Parts: structure tokens; C-alpha cells; sequence
């Protein structure tokens, strides 16, 4: 384990520990990973979709589901581990460095058995260690073959810029769409996570203030994607009240987007 | 030997203890690369294909065959090992290990004398110890010592080894092509024994014929004999997972879940819906028969099954008068499909006046700048490929860029400067167009009739008849009746009442007040936007005079009455009086 | 090869393959069979593709459904062919994706999307379809192909076309006071040769103006079109049978010389397609009996402007 918590992160402790917000409506979702891992090969899903929708939020919730035990036989009481490509590629300074770590990974997830490897901003796996020998081209026989489960997570633009160039691997994972909340979802994500915000910024959030921060958010800002998109006026709303200091009203969140995109609403 | 399991995979080892997959069909390659591996010099083979065309399982098949003993005796008690690149870099810390490392192996594999290298992924053998392991490896490849077998895509070898000529030169290429359907069924009848297995589930011929045909029709970026197995791998894992039997219908949701086209089983619930796919569409667009029951018979054609696989689901062309529901048909369209109006992939061809901005639709060409960014159909279609695709105002655009899309309407493909090949073939394309609408001249001698003739023989001015000709409905709306205003008094009315609402406020037009505005908002020629101005003028204006005074607040009834009208009412004046 | 005695058969009776999926267009198919057929014997020039084809006259008659037929003869599948959809080369610097960019650009690693195809099976059947629509530099580099055979793309690299059968659709052609087919084709070869270069032109084998369809053809196209929703049909387990009532009339109905073939399409579409879809969503019609369309209120000669097709289900 002591090589994984070096390269890596545990995603499950941490859920079990309870460092991880609340992941809600994402079922379908959940469910869909789940299929695809308990693949028998090529069991590698891809979380695809637009910046904010909740890509590393649905692996989040996986770990949460899995600690609580929700999760099917296959995956049941499996460690998921983040992987973290900059502390592999750190100290590989001479030839066969990164080579030499990524190979004592992957034999130390194989001997131990129970672990699910996530990458996030999969992208950065193509040419990792180098331009010839990488990250994919070490792992492309453990995927193929589905002796490495695997939970990959990139933006739409980002997998059609990088993954999509190597058809090898890009063959390999199996995508997983996670779409944009509507706004009903988004105020049923916002209801959820009212507990740790009102926690952190000491503030009392009203209903008409999460209904008011989707709706204003769906309306108004445009660059952005809603789950983010309205929990990004409602956390500054509690900054915002929290510095003149309690409570968060409709009024604060009109202000906080008046302040954003300069709209007199 | 020591130094190879170090550095290698024995795939005879695993073929004997039964670790491998079967290969079925693959005779002629496995023959094939039998030939060229007996060869007096050069007999080094090279598996060249799409991914997941089967080159891998090509050489665990022939593992498989030297085990047995289905090989002539050049090979009868040949070792295959899998070489890892990976596990010889890996450690070469130093200035010679890597050289070494490649050299003990390839005296171990002389003295041996009986084992075959496969060097999987061959074009990453060009700068591994980068001296490089070609270099050092070319010596042995081109007199026969050495027998080896590669594999590699097709763009991979073009872009790494053909850059060495040399190396190419060393190495015969073998062309494994996409098994067609039947031989996906074969294949995947092959591997249920394993599948079913592992999965503890049991799958019918008539799941594995409709995996194949499936994943051939609708999946296009894949390659069948994998995409085929991926289908019936997540077919038996869901059934795994919700506890046995795979049939069709799994495979179909399965497919419906993965791209999104939905083929699979139509519930009591959405047949109905299907049914009254009229009276859904007519909660929205009042009047209009002739286009809403067009628009439903195609997409009752295309969730029947009696869709023709070539063509798109449904291509019209929305002309006639302004402000009658043109676009707000394929707004309601996309609604009922998708549950949402922003579903719509709306391209508003009024800003394609100029023909260079074509580039816009498929992308820049390669070497141009704004080439890596693909195009802003192409891309929008590929990602939903069943979407209701609108060209607004089709008759704006240049001609040379509504002749770009004759073979999305025939052929449902399209390919942007990349190369790749969109397909079109589960869209729903609708280009509006307003011509003939500006507008006898001699004695004349009903009305609509004389309209779309007019507008019929504008559409082809315009357009080239092999334009025209593959649409598969020109529908011409009517102009709005006095009945057809009245209903839509209430849904503009709703609208407002709606926003009014969320403000606690409770809006009631009493039905003269409706009549009133009928009356004012009705001009047959402008369509239904003189109403939207006139319920601007007449209720939203005062309403937001009203709120901003403080007359009417939150929790009172806004109640909406005609006082100086009894039934032209140019002196009608309209009160707004509010209660609790 | 030796050519086998199958193999030999199989090419002898081309025209009778392809015939059964083209209707009609006998000039169109013959010339095919013998630009392959001389292909095959070992008598086509050296140093000249296998076949150079124009492919021109009225919309919707079988210019491209010929090219997809020859590819599947060929090689048994229609996606074979390389298509090219000329149509959306109209812009002159769009040419560098048939050759590549070339070195030190964007994109020059891929190469082109049409020599690399070539390059990759030398004995392919390309399609240069509505070729009339693209810049005049595409023409200029065909041209070369055409010649000598062989085409330099972006990398500097030579790909022979030597073994490649080259079709080129175009629509290009498509009466004043009292008077009493040669006609188009004169108008069609007039308006080719305004377009086109001269030596582009010479430098085709064969320049084919197709026929519009007949009567004739059109009652016999109605099987073939019948025949796609009979399969889609099957796959339900249902068969559909149409009595000489129901196909006469909709040869009636779809035949306009004109437009060609598609608005047989279109009525078949409509008229028998779109009531099956109903019927099956409602059930009126089920997996395990066969659907017996018919016609009344029809003379058998007439117009069946008040006739209707009437769908009936026995198991
Ligand atoms: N279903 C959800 N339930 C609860 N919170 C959510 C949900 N979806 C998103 N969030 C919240 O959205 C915010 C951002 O989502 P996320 O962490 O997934 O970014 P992302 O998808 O990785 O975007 P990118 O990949 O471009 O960086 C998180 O704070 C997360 O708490
Ligand atoms: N003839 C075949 N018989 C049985 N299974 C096959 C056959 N061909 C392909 N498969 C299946 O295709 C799947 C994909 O693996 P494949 O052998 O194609 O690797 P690959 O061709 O090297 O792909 P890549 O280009 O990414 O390296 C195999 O798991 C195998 O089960
Ligand atoms: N048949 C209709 N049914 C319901 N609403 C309609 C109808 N026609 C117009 N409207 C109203 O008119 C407004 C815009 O109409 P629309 O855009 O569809 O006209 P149009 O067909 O696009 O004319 P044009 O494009 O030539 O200007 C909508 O808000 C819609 O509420
Ligand atoms: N001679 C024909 N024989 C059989 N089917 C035909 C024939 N002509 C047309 N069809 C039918 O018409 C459909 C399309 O015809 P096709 O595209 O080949 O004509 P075209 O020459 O390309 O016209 P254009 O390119 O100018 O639009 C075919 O799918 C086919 O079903």
C-alpha cells in the first residue's frame, strides 16, 4: 500500500472519513459505471462531458456508495485509488525511471487485488513519460485484456483533442456520458449540499435562495454549466455575508450575479 | 529461459494452460503469417490493421494452433513470447543496461534457438532505449535470424515505421481486415462459451445476431468484432448485476444507453405517447395540421423499424408565411423528443452569406489555422447523433453552401477537414425558408392554393432540383385564423402569467378581455407576431407600470377587465384591479 | 490469378450481376463489364488506370446506385468504394485534403484522405461524385492522374493509380417554335466540354449519358424497392406481399420521368411504409402473420385518384 499512497490517493477513505461532498440524482450514472466495471474485458469507463457537470463528482459518489456498501458483489469493499501522473513523472529523472515506478504500481495493484485505479483529466496519460514509451503504452495490454480496472474522466474537447489521436487506446474505454443538470436536478444538488456550506461560511441558506441561484444562474451566465454555474452564487453568497458578519436570501444571490455579469437584475 | 520470463510473456505457456481466447475465422491470416514466418530471410511478419480488428487475437490464435499442433513442422514445438518493451527500459538507468539487457535476450533467444518474438504495438520499437532497439534489431531482422512477428495500426506504422525505411524494408505486411457480420457471429457463437460463463447468464443466437447487426449499424467510430463483444459484455454484466437470460432487447438498451439512439423496446407508455404524437405537438403549435402530422408520421417511421438505414430520418423544408410556426414547429419537436427546447441544433444560416464561411460547417482543411478544431455541425452531430438539426432560413445562405449538404440528404454523411465521416442517417434535418413571401398583376379569377403554388415555384428558382429532389416533404404552412389567435390569446397569456407567478402573483383575464385582444392583435398577413406586440403594449406594460407603483403587489389576484366594449372596440380600455 | 472456371462464369455474366440491382441503364453497365472484364484478361494499358468513366445525364436515375453496384460486385460490399462527395470542395484551398498538407504544417502526419486510401488498396473503385461542383485546381490535379496515373501528394510521395477504376458523376445539362434523348446527350456533352478541359475530357475512357427511366422500368424498380421494407419486415417476423393491384398502382403513382426514381421512393414511402408504421405501433398488424396489401375502388386502368390501399393481416 505504501507505493500506491505515494503515487496516489484513497478515494474510499476518504469518503469514509467523510471529506466528500454529497453526490445526488447521479444514480443512472453510478449505475452505468457500475455495469461497465464488472465488464469481464475492457471494463475501463470514461466519464465524458462538459467542464462542471459533475465528472469527478460521480466518482465521488462511487466511492461514497461503495463504503457504504450499496455497490454489487463485484465491487464490493474495493479501495479506489486516484492516480496522480505528477508524482510519478517527479523524480524520474534518469532513462527508465518512470518506467521502473509505473511497472511497481501496476504489479502492486495486481498482487493486492482489490483496488480500482481513477485519472482524472485522463488526457494527460497520452505521452506522459515521453513524446515511443508512456503511460498508455505500458497500460494498453493491462486494459485490453480487463486485468486492470480503470475509471478515466475528461472533458468532451479535451477527449477529442488527445485521446481521440490514439485509437489504440482511445478503443479501450468506454464512454459514459454525464449531461448537464436541469434545473430541477440543479436544486435538488443545491438542497443537498446546503448542509457543509451553511457549516462553512456559518450562514443560513433559504429555499427561495437555492430555487433563486439555479434559476438565475441557468438564466444569466452563459460560459459556465449549471451545477457549478449556481453553486458558485451561492458560495459567494455565503462569503459575501459571512465578511459583513446571517442569512442568505434571493436578494444576496440576485447581488452576487448583479456583481458577476453586471446585469441589473 | 529466466532472461525471457523477465522480460516476456510465454503465450504458449498460457495458450496450453487455456488462458487465451478462441480465434475463430482467422484461417487465412494464421496461414498467412505461417508462410512468412518460414521464409529463408525476412521472415518477419507484420499484422497492419484497425484497432480491434483481431491482430492480437491473430498471434494468440496461432499460440493456440502451435499448441495443438495445427502448424507445419517448421513451427511444430515453437515458443511464442511476447516482448515488453516496458520491462526492458524499465531500471536502464545506466549508459549500457538497456543495450545489455537486449543483447542477453537476443543471444538467449539464438542459443534456445525454438522461441518467436512478438513485439506488440511495433511502431513503439523505434526509439525504445532513446541506442534505440531498432537500430540493434535491424542487424537480425534482415537476414532471418531472428523470427519475429509485429503488430501495429495502420496510422501508427505509417507515421513511425515507414519513417525508417530501413527498418520497413525488414518487416512483410499482413493486412487483417474487419470481419463482416456473419463473421462477428461466428465469432461472438465462439465466445458466449466463456462470456455466459463468466457472466453466470445465458445468451440466445438471435442476442448475438442482433449485437452484430446493432453495433455494425449504429456504433460508427468502433470496429464490429469489438464492438459486437462490447455490447453483448454490458448486456451480461447488467443482467449480472440486477440479480438469467441475454436476449435482443437487452442488447438493444444497451446500445440505446451507449449512444443515446433510442431502439430499444417500446413501453405501453411511450407507444401511447407515440400515438398522440399530434395532440402532444398541439399543445404548443396551434394550427398547422399538415406539417405536425408530416413531422409525426416520420418519427413513427423511424421508432416502427421501417426506416431506411441509408437516408436520415426525415428531411423538410418549412416554407410559407412569416410568423405561423415555422420555427416554433421544430422548437415543439425538439421538446417532445428530448424534453427540452435547447436540445434543438439550431444554425441560423442568415450569417452564411458569404461562401467562404462554409469552412464553418466541416471545419478548416489540413495546414490551416483553426484545423485541429473541427467543424460546428460535424462535431455537434457526432456527439447526439439522433438530434433535430434546423437550418434557419435556408434561403439566405450562399449557393455553393446548400450544395454541400446533397449527400447529408441522400447519402446521411458528412466529413469535415479531419476526415472524418460524420453519419446523418438518425437526424432529423428541417430547413426553414421564407420565400415567396414579399410578394398579380391582370384580371384574375381558393387562396392558400394560389400561395403554395407561389411559393413551390420560388422554392425552385431558388434551389437546384437535385436539391429539391431528395427532401422528403415540402410543406407550406396556412395563414392563422381568427379561431387559431384566439386559442394563442392564452398561451401568451400563460406565458406572462407564468413570470407573474413568480412573483406570487396570480394573473385572470376575464374572456372579454381575451375577445379584446383577439380582436386587436389579428392580422392575417404579419401572422401571430402583431398579437405578441399588442399583449406587450396592452398587458405587460401596464402590469410592470402597476408593480414598479406598488399598486399591485405579492399574494394579489391580478384580475385583467374591458369596461367601455360591449362586443371594433377602439375606445376599449383595459383595467387591471387587484384582491387578496 | 487463374482465373477459376467460377471466377470465370462470374465475370462473364456481369451485366446480368449488376443488373440485378441497376434497372435499365444497359449502356452504363455494359461499358462497365467490359473496362473490368478487359482488366482481368491482361489487356489494359500499362500505364493507364483500369478505367475512367463520366457518369452524366438526369437526376435521379442511377449514376452513383451504378458506382455503389459495381463496388459490391467487386468486392462484395457497397462501402468498398471510396467516395469522395465533391460537393463540399468548392473552396480552392479545401484541395489539401485530397493530398495532404504539406511538410512542416498542420496535419501533414496524416497525409491525405485520398492518396493514403489508394495507397493502401491499389484495386479500388473511387467516386468523384457531382465533380462538377468542385474548384477547378482539383481538376487540374486529376488530371495528372488521369495522364499518368500516378498523383503526388503533400509529403512528395507517388501513388500509382494504375489499378483503380475512376468514376466522375456529374449532373452538368440538366426548343423555341414549331416542330414535328439524342437531343440531351448533345446538350449534356456541350455543357462537359464548356466545363471541362479539353485534354481532361480526352483523357477519359468512357463518357456514358444515362437514360431516363421508362414506364417499363419503373413497374420492375417497384419489386426492388418493395424488396428493403419486405426484409426490414422480416426481421419482426412478419412478411409482406403486395398483389399485382398494389404495384401496379404504385407505378402509377411514382412515375414521372422527369425526377427519376425518387419519387417512387417517396410514394412507396408514404403510401405503404408510413400505414405499416402505424398499424404496428397499434397492433393491428403482429409478429407471426403475413400483411396482404391490396387496392379498391380501382378500374385496373384508370387513375386511382380515389383508390386506397388496403392492408390486411392473416396469420
Ligand atoms: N450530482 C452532484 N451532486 C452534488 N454535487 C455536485 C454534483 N455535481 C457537481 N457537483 C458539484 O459541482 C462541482 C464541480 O463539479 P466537478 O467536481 O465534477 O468538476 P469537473 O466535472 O471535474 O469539471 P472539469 O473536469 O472540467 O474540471 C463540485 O463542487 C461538486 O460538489
Ligand atoms: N477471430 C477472433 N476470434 C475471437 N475473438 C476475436 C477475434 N478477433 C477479435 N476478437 C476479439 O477482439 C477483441 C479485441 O482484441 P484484439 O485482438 O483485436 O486486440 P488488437 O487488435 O491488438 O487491438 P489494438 O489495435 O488496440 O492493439 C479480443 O478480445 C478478442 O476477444
Ligand atoms: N402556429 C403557432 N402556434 C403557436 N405559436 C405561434 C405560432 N406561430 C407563431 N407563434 C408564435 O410566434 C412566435 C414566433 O413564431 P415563429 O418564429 O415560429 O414564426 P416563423 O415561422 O419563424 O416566421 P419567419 O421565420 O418567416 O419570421 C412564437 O413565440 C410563437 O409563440
Ligand atoms: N437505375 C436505377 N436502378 C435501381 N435503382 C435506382 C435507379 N435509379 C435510381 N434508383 C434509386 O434512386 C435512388 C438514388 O438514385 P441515384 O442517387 O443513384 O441517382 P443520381 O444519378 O445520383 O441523381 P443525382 O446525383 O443527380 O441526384 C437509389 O437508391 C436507388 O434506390
Amino acid at each position: 500500500s505504501l507505493v500506491l499512497d505515494q503515487f496516489g490517493r484513497n478515494l474510499t477513505a476518504a469518503a469514509m472519513e467523510g471529506k466528500l461532498d454529497p453526490v445526488i440524482g447521479r444514480e443512472k450514472e453510478i449505475e452505468r459505471v457500475m455495469q461497465v466495471l464488472s465488464r469481464r474485458t475492457k471494463n475501463n469507463p470514461v466519464l465524458i462531458g462538459e467542464p462542471g457537470v459533475g465528472k469527478t463528482a460521480v466518482v465521488e459518489g462511487l466511492a461514497q456508495a461503495i463504503v457504504h456498501g450499496e455497490v454489487p458483489e463485484t465491487l464490493k469493499d474495493k479501495q479506489l485509488y486516484t492516480l496522480d501522473l505528477g508524482s510519478l513523472v517527479a523524480g524520474s529523472r534518469y532513462r527508465g525511471d518512470f518506467e521502473e515506478r509505473l511497472k511497481k504500481v501496476l504489479k502492486e495493484i495486481n498482487t493486492r487485488g482489490d483496488i480500482i485505479l481513477f485519472i482524472d483529466e485522463l488526457h494527460t496519460l497520452v505521452g506522459a513519460g515521453a513524446a515511443a514509451i508512456d503511460a498508455a503504452s505500458i497500460l494498453k495490454p493491462k486494459l485490453a485484456r480487463g486485468e486492470l480496472q480503470t475509471i478515466g474522466a475528461t472533458t468532451l474537447d479535451e477527449y477529442r483533442k488527445y485521446i481521440e489521436k490514439d485509437a489504440a487506446l482511445e478503443r479501450r474505454f468506454q464512454p459514459v456520458q454525464v449531461g448537464e443538470p436541469t434545473v430541477e436536478h440543479t436544486i435538488e444538488i443545491l438542497k443537498g449540499l446546503r448542509d457543509r456550506y451553511e457549516a462553512h461560511h456559518r450562514v443560513s441558506i433559504t429555499d427561495a435562495a437555492m430555487v433563486a441561484a439555479a434559476t438565475l444562474a441557468d438564466r444569466y451566465i452563459n460560459d459556465r454549466f449549471l451545477p457549478d454555474k449556481a453553486i458558485d452564487l451561492i458560495d459567494e453568497a455565503g462569503a459575501r455575508m459571512r465578511i459583513r458578519r446571517a442569512e442568505v436570501d434571493d436578494e444576496q444571490i440576485a447581488e452576487v450575479l448583479g456583481n458577476w455579469t453586471g446585469i441589473p437584475v | 529461459s529466466l532472461v525471457l520470463d523477465q522480460f516476456g510473456r510465454n503465450l504458449t505457456a498460457a495458450a496450453m494452460e487455456g488462458k487465451l481466447d478462441p480465434v475463430i475465422g482467422r484461417e487465412k491470416e494464421i496461414e498467412r503469417v505461417m508462410q512468412v514466418l518460414s521464409r529463408r530471410t525476412k521472415n518477419n511478419p507484420v499484422l497492419i490493421g484497425e484497432p480491434g480488428v483481431g491482430k492480437t487475437a491473430v498471434v494468440e490464435g496461432l499460440a493456440q494452433a502451435i499448441v495443438h499442433g495445427e502448424v507445419p513442422e517448421t513451427l511444430k514445438d515453437k515458443q511464442l513470447y511476447t516482448l515488453d518493451l516496458g520491462s526492458l527500459v524499465a531500471g536502464s538507468r545506466y549508459r549500457g543496461d538497456f543495450e545489455e539487457r537486449l543483447k542477453k535476450v537476443l543471444k538467449e533467444i539464438n542459443t534456445r534457438g525454438d522461441i518467436i518474438l512478438f513485439i506488440d504495438e511495433l511502431h513503439t520499437l523505434v526509439g525504445a532505449g532513446a541506442i534505440d532497439a531498432a537500430s540493434i534489431l535491424k542487424p537480425k531482422l534482415a537476414r532471418g535470424e531472428l523470427q519475429t512477428i509485429g503488430a501495429t495500426t495502420l496510422d501508427e506504422y505509417r507515421k513511425y515505421i515507414e519513417k525508417d525505411a530501413a527498418l520497413e524494408r525488414r518487416f512483410q505486411p499482413v493486412q487483417v481486415g474487419e470481419p463482416t457480420v456473419e463473421h462477428t457471429i461466428e465469432i461472438l457463437k465462439g465466445l458466449r462459451d466463456r462470456y455466459e460463463a463468466h457472466h453466470r447468464v445465458s445468451i440466445t443466437d438471435a442476442a448475438m445476431v442482433a449485437a452484430a447487426t446493432l453495433a455494425d449499424r449504429y456504433i460508427n467510430d468502433r470496429f464490429l468484432p469489438d464492438k459486437a463483444i462490447d455490447l453483448i459484455d454490458e448486456a451480461g454484466a447488467r443482467m449480472r448485476i440486477r440479480r438469467a437470460e441475454v436476449d435482443d432487447e437487452q442488447i438493444a438498451e444497451v446500445l440505446g444507453n451507449w449512444t443515446g439512439i433510442p431502439v430499444f423496446k417500446l413501453t405501453e407508455a411511450e407507444t401511447t405517447r407515440l400515438l398522440r404524437m399530434e395532440e402532444e405537438l398541439h399543445k404548443r403549435i396551434i394550427g398547422q395540421e399538415d406539417a405536425v402530422k408530416a413531422v409525426s408520421k416520420a418519427i413513427r417511421r423511424t421508432r416502427a423499424g421501417l426506416k431506411d438505414p441509408k437516408r436520415p430520418s426525415g428531411s423538410f423544408i418549412f416554407a410559407g408565411p412569416s410568423g405561423v410556426g415555422k420555427t416554433e414547429l421544430s422548437k415543439a419537436l425538439a421538446n417532445f423528443l428530448f424534453g427540452d427546447d435547447d436540445a434543438l441544433i439550431q444554425i441560423d444560416m442568415g450569417e452564411f452569406h458569404d461562401r467562404f464561411t462554409a469552412s464553418r460547417l466541416f471545419g478548416a482543411p489540413p495546414g490551416y489555422v483553426g484545423y485541429e478544431e473541427g467543424g460546428q455541425l460535424t462535431e455537434k452531430v457526432r456527439r447526439k447523433p439522433f438530434s433535430v438539426v434546423l437550418f434557419d432560413e435556408i434561403e439566405k445562405a450562399h449557393q455553393e453552401i446548400y450544395n454541400s449538404l446533397l449527400q447529408v440528404l441522400e447519402d446521411g454523411r458528412l466529413t469535415d477537414g479531419q476526415g472524418r465521416t460524420v453519419d446523418f442517417k438518425n437526424t432529423v434535418l428541417i430547413f426553414t425558408s421564407n420565400l415567396g413571401t414579399s410578394d398579380g398583376l391582370g384580371f384574375s379569377k381558393n387562396d392558400y392554393e394560389r400561395m403554395k403554388q407561389k411559393v413551390n415555384d420560388e422554392l425552385k428558382k431558388h434551389f437546384r432540383p437535385e436539391f429539391l429532389n431528395r427532401i422528403d416533404d415540402i410543406i407550406v404552412f396556412h395563414q392563422l385564423t381568427r379561431e387559431e389567435i384566439i386559442r394563442m390569446v392564452d398561451l401568451m397569456i400563460s406565458r406572462v402569467a407564468g413570470q407573474l407567478k413568480s412573483k406570487d402573483m396570480a394573473l385572470v383575464l376575464t374572456d372579454a378581455a381575451k375577445a379584446l385582444l383577439a380582436k386587436r392583435g389579428f392580422d392575417p398577413v404579419l401572422g401571430a407576431r402583431p398579437l405578441r406586440r399588442t399583449i406587450q403594449r396592452e398587458i405587460e406594460d401596464q402590469l410592470s407600470e402597476k408593480i414598479l407603483f406598488e399598486e399591485v403587489g405579492p399574494g394579489q389576484v391580478v384580475t385583467v377587465d374591458v369596461d367601455n366594449w360591449d362586443g371594433p372596440g377602439e375606445d376599449a380600455v383595459f383595467t387591471f384591479t387587484g384582491t387578496r | 490469378f487463374k482465373l477459376t472456371e467460377a471466377e470465370t462464369t462470374r465475370l462473364l455474366r456481369m451485366e446480368e450481376e449488376l443488373h440485378k440491382r441497376i434497372i435499365g441503364q444497359e449502356d452504363a453497365v455494359k461499358a462497365v463489364s467490359k473496362a473490368i472484364r478487359r482488366t482481368r484478361a491482361g489487356l489494359k494499358d500499362p500505364k493507364r488506370p483500369s478505367g475512367s468513366f463520366i457518369f452524366a445525364g438526369p437526376s435521379g436515375v442511377g449514376k452513383t446506385e451504378l458506382s455503389k453496384a459495381l463496388a459490391n460486385f467487386l468486392f462484395g460490399d457497397d462501402d468498398a468504394l471510396i467516395q469522395i462527395d465533391m460537393g463540399e470542395f468548392h473552396d480552392r484551398f479545401t484541395a489539401s485534403r485530397l493530398f495532404g498538407a504539406p511538410p512542416g504544417y498542420v496535419g501533414y502526419e496524416e497525409g491525405g484522405q485520398l492518396t493514403e486510401k489508394v495507397r493502401r488498396k491499389p484495386f479500388s473503385v473511387v467516386l468523384f461524385d457531382e465533380i462538377e461542383k468542385a474548384h477547378q485546381e482539383i481538376y487540374n490535379s486529376l488530371l495528372q492522374v488521369l495522364e499518368d496515373g500516378r498523383l503526388t501528394d503533400g509529403q512528395g510521395r507517388t501513388v500509382d493509380f494504375k489499378n483503380t477504376v475512376l468514376i466522375f458523376t456529374s449532373n452538368l445539362g440538366t426548343g423555341l417554335g414549331f416542330s414535328k434523348y439524342e437531343r440531351m446527350k448533345q446538350k449534356v456533352n456541350d455543357e462537359l466540354k464548356k466545363h471541362f478541359r479539353p485534354e481532361f475530357l480526352n483523357r477519359i475512357d468512357d463518357i456514358i449519358v444515362f437514360h431516363q427511366l421508362t414506364r417499363e422500368e419503373i413497374i420492375r424498380m417497384v419489386d426492388l424497392m418493395i424488396s428493403r421494407v419486405a426484409g426490414q419486415l422480416k426481421s419482426k417476423d412478419m412478411a409482406l406481399v403486395l398483389t399485382d393491384a398494389a404495384k401496379a398502382l404504385l407505378a402509377k403513382r411514382g412515375f414521372d420521368p422527369v425526377l427519376g426514381a425518387r419519387p417512387l421512393r417517396r410514394t412507396i414511402q408514404r403510401e405503404i411504409e408510413d400505414q405499416l408504421s402505424e398499424k404496428i405501433l397499434f397492433e393491428e398488424v403482429g409478429p407471426g402473420q403475413v400483411v396482404t396489401v391490396d387496392v379498391d375502388n380501382w378500374d385496373g386502368e384508370g387513375p386511382g385518384e380515389d383508390a386506397v390501399f388496403t392492408f390486411t393481416g392473416t396469420r
